């Protein structure tokens, strides 16, 4: 079952990387909104 | 949630951008439903012709520019090449009119005291006084101009371990000194849902604080009540150099999202540290130690914490976040983990 | 001498300066007084015409040139708006296209789970084919343009700058792989190679490495205790490599050994006039030295011998640690440093 | 045939130079001076449409601390996101590996 | 005669006025600078020079740092011409 457990941990990777992503886009439209 | 993130994103960016990202319609119609389920797979096939055109334009475009802005490149360092160098022949050209001026100077000098000796008389005094006023001695302009080469030539061409200038604007220094008299704006405290004071920490902010620092403490708790896990609270700095002092219930290594915990918990500390206005605030060493977390992944975890919040948070102003630590191998590993962000 | 110097001058600077005829006039010599005393003057006014005329050259030569280096700036700068402007595009774009094969994955499970289907698969190797969502070439562009930005304007961990401007610096990078100068190898009195450090440096190095040392040992026989030796870098990015032997711990006087030791490193660095030297831990660990009781003495040794030594060619100390703990130890002592 | 690519396009370039400027450049020309397979008249058309609009510079003929700050910011936070992009790619390709060859 | 960049700065804005920097008179640029009894002929010559100077005809850190060399040569020369001048005064004032 280590092998569902590593699907499972890269799943939890992605959704954390698609979090940060839209963290970093939100603050450079927000950048380029204030100038 | 993926598509309110989606959506979030579309609309803060330009017209062109939104409606050639695949439409979350698509989602009714799913409900709604092999024959219309290939109309289905149709519709999706459709969404993939709208992506390859959008995205094959915007890569010519692109290409284009890229060819464009190197050509560009390339000419303004010639450009830049070029000025300079004439900058500098020019320099040289004025200098080579001074040191004329001065051999000149020299012969004549040389000459009048030849004639001096071969008549008898005494005129080299009287003529170099005259010689003076001449305005190929008066080099003041040529002071001035090599003054304006030289200058347009240089314009063309509590102790603290460790500093990290982060890229968002704020500093983060790893500071070894005691944080009850640190000079920060706030100061945060690790304790518990009862407010404990027996934390390190909060044994000297007690012995630097006087009776109303542990009187303030008894009043937040008496407003708030209990603290819950990741949560924070602000008292007043009373008897310290300290303006704020910011409690937080750090969670325990092995709870459920306890990492997720710990972020929160750095996250609740700086919102409330800009709540407040404040400008600069001291962590101590958390998570490792006293609650189980492993030095690494906490520090990681913090610094993480704290760069995303300033990511979220362009409004903030804090400018600078101190890290106390005492014990060695935290410092090494804060150094590392910060001169990775 | 007077001609010597106009020789090598440009035409319009020649029979400029002090014609030497009138030499030959004094010879011939008050009405000869008036009369050299008018040919000075007139030297004198050919003087003063031709250093007005290249005054007036020089300002209008100086306002073109700051005209044009201000239009320079000014190109300078919107190039490198714009290339900071289409690397955003592309990043934008390289977003849109892992954003739409990210929404159609989550239809995909989704569809196959309520009709109870398997498409998600083939589908996705479908979309693997199509001309969005192979983002090499455009990867390959944003990469050329990181590097254009990074022309146009290892990692150190801490630097400590000293009373004579020389920088200590505790990096995190490979020991081998560093550009500094010299690099310093810990070995014992027959040269080996199987430390850490020698085993990194016999990665990088090679039989070149290999022959270096044992041409070493073969000119200097037996390394003695707190010594060094230098040899050359071959197929090293440093140029070349300090060998020493550092005391073992409870040893007779061990502590003025490794400072010796230290400091001998530093005036071989110094005989051959190099800028820059790198330091592993020393003393600690292998010879049973305590962490911070090395790293305090090493540095003792290190500043006693910059202000012992005023003439010294070296400008900045590496300190190359992977131990955080080691990393922690040092920067707090040259905090004390 | 219609993916311009960098090599390609200066290709392109280099024919256009080759009859003059892209002004006065003519398509057919280009088309005839560009060997490369199943290349028609009408994506070299279009193409210099696209290379000689943005050719074009009206720019030409018509505190600085905080805009360099500014600009070094945004700059930063493009190149965090790219590498974020990058490890997401990564992650992604391992998934559809794992799920083909495991189904 | 004696030109100064201040005189050079009017001059260059009082041609800027006067139509282009081709197409200019020495008599207009004077009546647009009524100022040091400047001539019809000195600023005709200067406007000459100008227009004459004005016309652009249309490892590289080693090359740079030979620049960097020539312009430290430079300058230490240009002290040193400056130490002349104040030696030689001193001498003539024995
Ligand atoms: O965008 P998702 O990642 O698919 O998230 C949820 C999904 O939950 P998951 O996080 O577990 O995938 C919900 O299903 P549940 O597992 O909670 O039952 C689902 O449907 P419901 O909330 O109505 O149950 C909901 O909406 P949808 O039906 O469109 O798939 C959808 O979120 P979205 O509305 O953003 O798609
Ligand atoms: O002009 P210099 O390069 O300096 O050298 C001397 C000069 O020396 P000083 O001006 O330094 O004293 C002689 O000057 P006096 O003897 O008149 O003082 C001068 O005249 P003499 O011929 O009488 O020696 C002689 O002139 P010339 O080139 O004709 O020889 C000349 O040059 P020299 O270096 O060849 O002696």
């Amino acid at each position: 079952g280590n092998f569902d457990l590593t699907e499972a941990l890269r799943l939890q990777l992605e959704l954390q990387k698609r979090l940060h992503e839209q963290l970093e886009i939100q603050r450079s439209l927000q950048l380029r909104i204030l100038e | 949630k993926f598509g309110k993130s989606l959506s979030s994103q579309i609309v803060e960016m330009q017209p062109e951008w939104r409606d050639n990202f695949l439409s979350y319609k698509d989602l009714k119609k799913r409900l709604n439903l092999t024959l219309e389920q290939a109309g289905f797979v149709g519709l999706l096939d459709a969404e993939l012709d709208k992506f390859n055109f959008f995205f094959l334009e915007k890569e010519e475009e692109y290409v284009i520019k890229q060819k464009e802005l190197r050509e560009r490149k390339m000419a303004s360092a010639e450009e830049v090449m070029r000025v300079r160098k004439e900058i500098v022949d020019l320099h040289g050209e004025m200098v080579l009119l001074e040191n004329y001026s001065a051999l000149n100077y020299t012969g004549l000098v040389k000459i009048l005291k030849k004639y001096d000796k071969r008549t008898g008389s005494m005129i080299r005094l009287p003529f170099v006084q005259k010689v003076l006023q001449q305005p190929f001695f008066t080099t003041d302009l040529l002071y001035k101009l090599v003054k304006e080469c030289e200058e347009m030539l240089d314009q063309l061409m509590f102790t603290v371990l460790s500093t990290k200038s982060l890229f968002l604007g704020q500093k983060l220094q790893v500071v070894q000194a005691d944080i009850a008299s640190i000079d920060s704006d706030a100061v945060v405290h690790p304790t518990n849902t009862d407010f404990y004071i027996g934390g390190e920490v909060g044994n000297t902010l007690e012995k630097k604080g006087g009776k109303e620092f542990v009187e303030a403490v008894l009043e937040l708790r008496k407003k708030n009540g209990p603290l819950e896990v990741a949560g924070a609270a602000v008292s007043a700095g009373h008897g310290l150099p300290a303006k704020f002092v910011i409690h937080c219930n750090s969670p325990v290594w092995g709870a459920d999202k306890c990492e997720e915990l710990l972020e929160k918990t750095v996250k609740n500390c700086l919102a409330l540290a800009d709540d407040k206005k404040l400008k600069s605030i001291a962590f101590p060493s958390i998570g490792s130690g006293r609650n189980g977390f492993p030095k690494q992944t906490a520090a990681q975890l913090i610094l993480k914490a704290i760069s995303s919040y300033f990511v979220s948070t362009m409004s903030s102003s804090i400018k600078t976040v101190y890290f106390v630590l005492f014990d060695s191998e935290s410092i090494g590993i804060y150094v590392q983990e910060m001169a990775k962000l």
